[PDB]
Formats: structure tokens, C-alpha cells, sequence
């Protein structure tokens, strides 16, 4: 029996990119126009893209034109769908489908379909950080923890840029949650912990978030 | 070209002869196909060029029409035929579908029995509060659940799931889970789920007070 | 200047699949062998895969052979890398790089590289569910909440299969965390809440996890 | 298969120096050898190929020599822009293979890390997550090891680390390690400690705190 199988689905943040692929069993794709179709949550089907034999014609639904790309690999029998700038309404089950019939003509229905791969686009394309103090215990260390933001980057200054000496802002780490986190620290004279106020200025331009956190002994 | 199917939901009895219609915004000659699709499965081609039955498809399926008006007829519904049906205009390098028709077993209207469950202490000690609302054995399928916390309409923090038609009584059931961190959950007192449904003359609310 | 840009990186669970693509600016790929290379966390580069002109040969590193596939689309100038059965040690920055030079010769270096896309493979390929009781507050309803598991499916029975009437086990939902969650409920006579014991048997074959939870009034 | 080995793995030098990086092939590769520069988070850039051909536009202080199994990249007069990783590569008709990379860094004296431990802020803890942070400040060279212990129990798998580039004024490195725990798990134990080793320390350094004190 003819078979198709999609790979590559999953969760995507709005604005992100995801690439799907389709492989086959028991036929060769080269004689067929290949298609992507999606089943939206309301239940209906939406044609997404088509690629003719020899890739002579590539066609897209109006809703994805300029964001999606379809390619074919006739020698190892794969079809690809690049999805860029993804939107909430791209959320759907994506199928690869062969255009064909028992007897090929210039315009055939979709006679063979893969089982589908789920693609889910979350609505937030950005997220501002939470900012927590790293409280100081002759030299003391203090800082700010900038946690759970997306995407990069974040900038950190101290005392609106007046405190630069001794400052280290670390590279962000990608947490297992898919959110970024970084720390910014500074060492200062221990005697100043009583008099001087220390404020870290965290700016996250993607989410248009600014946070000023005062760090003081606990 | 825009394809419009009707009805969106068709309720019928086993053995019935039913028709599904598809209308095209402009003439498409006989370039029309019909697919069946079961939940979570792939579409299956039934008919193409308006009336040609795909080999192996049972003879109780048939299609007709040309130009702008097309019909799929199922002559003697069997249990296996309750499913969604899709029409499709197909051209050389593009296609477009109708919105689909869900064919279900008809029964009398049945209002949901509503139950709300607070988070278990165990889960709550881990830092997460799942509050679950259950709509049990209702018909037809359309139901609406709204969560309110201290009379505050929630949005974006719940997910729903619905069963297929029960094999014995042809009803549906629905579960809605409102998820909140232990911290946010302890910020409010009254948790309530509000249900509307064709079988309810006014919305039904089930609630509990935290603690 | 010639340019390349990779798309499609992100977080993957061990055993999962991810597909990358590469598009270009200011040259045509058809005359070039195209390559994928990765920079591993220790800092070194590892050649991953290549595809010759006309796709005469597709070559793979020993570590990825049988799991990765490279394809080329000479008409719209894209290269693809399918990555399947992914392993923690596939975690890296992935670059597309063309074999070429100021004057193409029989054997050239990699003269143009994309900026790279980050691919992160988490070690857990499965995760067993937490099972929480849905406590019964005529007819009463009770159940079990089967939360945070991966991948599907989970099966649920009640009282080892002796209680079937009135049971609804719902389709799982994909949570925003990428973990699945489903609830199984049953309606029973309120009079049986004092005497009859109700146990939901949750089985998660992928992680070989079994849980028996007794559901009782609060 | 051809294996390429670079020497040294880390090369420490001063601005203006002339330095050499060596690359060895496990079998003869004639002159099919290329050298790339790469800065953190950036793409590799081709410097030299066929062992000694400078890519057009690459500054003349870079040069390469060698054939067979022994190759060298020479940088005659290091500028600040040249502190980076350098990679050698054997490239054949269908595949290529790289050395392990050589990091060229600014040389300074050995400096032991100054270690600091931070408990989670109460604010973060009330949201249900506890991030415990360990700071290793201003050490050199870059290799250091940090381990977390909770109630004297060696932890495994619940921490992430990141390291700065060489400080612009004193050329040291700094490192942060974050141990992440749910509020529930964090309130289950008392003593939180990070333990540090570095060649500049004669014995491990431990910083700890007691939850709530
Ligand atoms: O999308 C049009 C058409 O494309 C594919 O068939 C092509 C070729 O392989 C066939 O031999 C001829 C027959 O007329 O048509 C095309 O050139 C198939 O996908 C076909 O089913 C489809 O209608
Ligand atoms: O692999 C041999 C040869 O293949 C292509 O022509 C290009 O990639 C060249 O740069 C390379 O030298």
C-alpha cells in the first residue's frame, strides 16, 4: 500500500520558524504533484502549498504566501515545507498529500495522505524577564538574576551606567523550558553596603520591558 | 473560488439516506472531490470529478452536480459512516476545501450534568493547581464553558477535551482544565465554571470556595 | 557579499526529529557542494554532511549516518538537513557552508558560512505521568487526572477493568509545556461512596510506568 | 580516516606577539588544509587554504605553511581582534574533518576564583521556584569545576553554567552556576553549598548558606 509520513511538527512561538518533511513508501514521488494540507482546530481542511513535477510550479495559499516554502527531492523522495513568521492561525495538523489517481491525468484529486503532524503556534512572540536580587552576603558581590525571557537579548546596566567597574554580565543560558536566563553581578567595597544604593537597569527591547531593581542586604 | 458546504452538522439515524451539499462561488465544471475523515485520522478520497466513485469505496456513496452546485449522497448510513465529510475543488496546481460537514447520530437534546473538582492537596503541594470542570452526557455537541475566579472571567489559561459520541447513548462529554500556579490559585477565593448548552434554558454554574 | 542563513533550530527531546534549512543570497548553490557543520559545546567544529553537485553523492559523518538526511533544492537555492532519532550529543550550533573559493577549483575550502542555528537535545525521551485524584464532592462523579507525560499514549482502567459502565477517558491535551495531560472520569451511585473502592489504573508503556490511585471523598 | 590534531589547545600570549599554532594530520593530506578564525557566537571565517594561500582581504600578519602531515598557522604581531578560536580543516572531494580548535587568549598570571553563593530571593520563592546562584569571580585560566551539595548530598543534573569572555581590564574569566529547584523541593533541605576547584587553589573552596538564616 502507498504510504506517506510527515516529520517535524511541534510547538512554535509566534514569529518563529519550523520545517516539516514528508517521506514515502511503495511509490516514487517524481511523477506526482505533491501538496501540503492542514486541518485547523475547527475541523475544516485548508490547502497550504503545491509543487509540480520538476518543481516547475510552486503555489501557496494566500494566507501563507511569502512565509512558507515547498521543495521536493525526487531522488530520495522527500517533500519539504518551510514555515516562517508563524502565526497563531497556522496551528493545525499538517498532512502531505499526493495528487494522483489510478490513471494519471492533468488534474487529479489527492489520492494518498500521510497521517498528519501536529503544529502548535503559541500566541506570545516575546516575554519580558522577571528580575530578582542577588543579595550581598573587604569586597562584596551583589547582582541581579534576569530569568525567563524570550527572545534574546537583554541588556543590563548598574546605577544608570554610573557603576561600571567590577561588573560582569554573563551570557544567557537556554533553560529546559525554552526561556532564557542570565545573571549580572558586580563586586563593590563591603563598607559601601550601608550607604550606597545599587540598582540594576534591565532592558528587554523585544518585549518593550524595562525593570529597575534595587539590590540591598536582606 | 470559495466552496461552501452545508450543513455544518448533520444529525441522522442509522440506515438513513442523507445528502451533503457543496456550493462554489463560480463555475468549476466537475472538478470536485469528496473526502471522509475520522477524528485523528487522514482524509480518505471517496469520489472525484463530481461523481466518479474511487475503487473500493462502498456503493452507498454517490455524488452529482456540475457548475456551482454539488451533492454527496449516502444511501443507508452505517455506523462507520459517522464522520466528517469534506468537499474540495481541485485545479492543476492548487485546491480549496469547503468547511466540512460532521455527520453524527441523532438523539434527543440532553443537558450536561456539571461537576467541578478542586485541585488535589498532593498536586497543590507541588506548586500547581489544576481545577477541572466536567460536562457529562450532553447532546448536541456544542457547549460553552467559562471559568470565573472571584467573578473574574478567565481567558487563555484553560484547555478543553471532548469525547466522541458514546456508543450506547450517543451523548458527548467534555472536560475543561484551568491551570494555575499554587501561588496564583491562593490569590482568590471562589472558583466557578459556567456552562451554556442547547439543553439549558439559562447557564448553569458550579463553584467551590478555596479551602 | 555571498550570504547563507540557517532556519529551524530549537529544543528537541532525545529520540525526536528536527529539520533544518539553509537559504542563500548573491550566489547560486547549484555549482557548489553544500555542507552542514556543527560547533559542539566544547568549541570544536564537526563536519556533519555534504551533498555534491547534481546530488551524485550524499556523505555523512559516522556519528549521524542512518539518522540524518541532506537534500538540495537547486532551483530556489535551499539545502535541508533532516535529523532523526536525535541524541544529546547532537546538541550544537549548526551551520550551512558552501565548498568554494575566489576561483572554483577541483578541491576548495568552505569559503562562506551561515551564522548558525542552535539545536538543543534534552536527555529524557519519555516521562511518566503524575496521577491526581478527582474527588467526588443521586449520582456522583469522580476520576483521575493524569498530568505531565510524554509521549502518548496513556491507558486508564478502573478497578482493574471491573468498572467500565459510566467511564469517560478524555483525549489528551498538549499543554503549553510540551507535556500531555488527560482526565478519566466515572459517574457512580452516591450511595456507593462509603463502601465501594474506586481505583484508576494508569499505564504509560513508553516510560514503563504504572500507577494505581485510589479515589475517595475528601 | 584522517584525524587532525591542533597544538596547543589554548595558546596564551600578549598583544604584539608572534605566535604559531600547529596542526597535524594522521596521514598525508598534501596541502589540502585550511585555517579558520571564529569568535564566540559568530560564524567561522576562512583565513588560509591550500596550506599557504591567504584569502583575499585577510590581513598579511596571518600566514600558513606546511605540507604532508605537519602544518602551522603563524600570526605575526597579535592585535586585540585576533584573540579568538582558530580551527584547522582537511577538506577532500566530498567530506572534511577539523582539528579540535585552538583558543588564543591574552596571557596573565594565575588567579584563583573568588567564590560567592546567593540564596533565592523571597519574591522568586513565593512564585514557586528557587534559583540558587554560585559566582566564581575573576579567575585565570578558564578551566574550573563547580559542584552543588544540598544537605551534604552531591547534586547531579540540576544546574547550568555560563562563562564570560576575558575581562577587558584584567583578562580574567568569571563563571556563574545556577541550581534550580521548585519551592517545594527547596524548602525540603537546609544547607546549600557550592564547591569549587581550580589550579590556583590548593584545596577546594566551599561557600554555603542555611535556608532561612
Ligand atoms: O498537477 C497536475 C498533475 O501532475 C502529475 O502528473 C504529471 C505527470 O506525471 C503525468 O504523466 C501527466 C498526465 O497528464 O500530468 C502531469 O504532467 C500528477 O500529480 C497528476 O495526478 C496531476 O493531476
Ligand atoms: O568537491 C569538488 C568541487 O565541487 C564543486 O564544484 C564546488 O563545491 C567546488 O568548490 C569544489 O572544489
Amino acid at each position: 500500500e502507498v504510504q506517506l509520513v510527515e516529520s517535524g511538527g511541534g510547538l512554535v512561538k509566534a514569529g518563529g520558524s519550523l520545517i516539516l518533511s514528508c517521506g514515502v513508501s511503495n511509490f516514487r514521488i517524481s511523477a506526482h504533484t505533491m501538496n501540503w494540507v492542514r486541518r485547523v482546530p475547527g475541523g475544516g481542511l485548508e490547502w497550504v502549498a503545491s509543487i509540480s513535477t520538476s518543481s516547475t510550479y510552486r503555489d501557496y495559499a494566500d494566507a501563507v504566501k511569502g512565509r512558507f516554502t515547498v521543495s521536493r527531492d525526487d531522488l530520495e523522495d522527500f517533500v519539504y515545507l518551510q514555515m516562517h513568521k508563524m502565526r497563531v492561525e497556522d496551528t493545525a495538523i499538517y498532512y502531505c498529500a499526493r495528487k494522483g489517481s489510478d490513471r494519471l491525468s492533468d488534474n487529479d484529486p489527492f489520492d494518498a495522505w500521510g497521517p498528519g503532524t501536529v503544529v502548535t503556534v503559541s500566541p506570545a512572540s516575546t516575554k519580558g524577564p522577571s528580575v530578582f536580587p542577588l543579595a550581598p552576603s573587604g569586597t562584596a558581590a551583589l547582582g541581579c538574576l534576569v530569568k525567563d525571557y524570550f527572545p534574546e537579548p537583554v541588556t543590563v546596566s548598574w546605577n544608570s551606567g554610573a557603576l561600571t567597574s567590577g561588573v560582569h554580565t554573563f551570557p544567557a543560558v537556554l533553560q529546559s523550558s525554552g526561556l532564557y536566563s542570565l545573571s549580572s553581578v558586580v563586586t563593590v567595597p563591603s563598607s559601601s553596603l550601608g550607604t550606597q544604593t545599587y540598582i540594576c537597569n534591565v532592558n528587554h527591547k523585544p518585549s518593550n520591558t524595562k525593570v529597575d531593581k534595587k539590590v540591598e542586604p536582606k | 473560488v470559495v466552496m461552501t458546504q452545508s450543513p455544518s452538522t448533520l444529525s441522522a439515524s442509522v440506515g438513513d439516506t442523507i445528502t451533503i451539499t457543496c456550493r462554489a462561488s463560480q463555475s468549476i465544471e466537475t472538478w470536485l472531490a469528496w473526502y471522509q475523515q475520522k477524528p485523528g485520522k487522514a482524509p480518505k478520497l471517496l469520489i472525484y470529478k463530481a461523481s466518479t466513485l474511487k475503487t473500493g469505496v462502498p456503493s452507498r456513496f454517490s455524488g452529482s452536480g456540475s457548475g456551482t452546485e454539488f451533492t454527496l449522497t449516502i444511501s443507508g448510513l452505517q455506523f462507520d459512516d459517522f464522520a466528517t465529510y469534506h468537499c474540495q475543488h481541485y485545479a492543476g496546481y492548487s485546491a480549496t476545501f469547503g468547511q466540512g460537514t460532521r455527520v453524527e447520530i441523532k438523539r434527543t437534546v440532553a443537558a450536561p450534568s456539571v461537576f467541578i473538582f478542586p485541585p488535589s492537596d498532593e498536586q497543590l503541594k507541588s506548586g500547581t493547581a489544576s481545577v477541572v470542570c466536567l460536562l457529562n452526557n450532553f447532546y448536541p455537541r456544542e457547549a460553552k464553558v467559562q471559568w470565573k475566579v472571584d467573578n473574574a472571567l478567565q481567558s487563555g489559561n484553560s484547555q478543553e477535551s471532548v469525547t466522541e459520541q458514546d456508543s450506547k447513548d450517543s451523548t458527548y462529554s467534555l472536560s475543561s482544565t484551568l491551570t494555575l500556579s499554587k501561588a496564583d490559585y491562593e490569590k482568590h477565593k471562589v472558583y466557578a465554571c459556567e456552562v451554556t448548552h442547547q439543553g439549558l434554558s439559562s447557564p448553569v454554574t458550579k463553584s467551590f470556595n478555596r479551602g
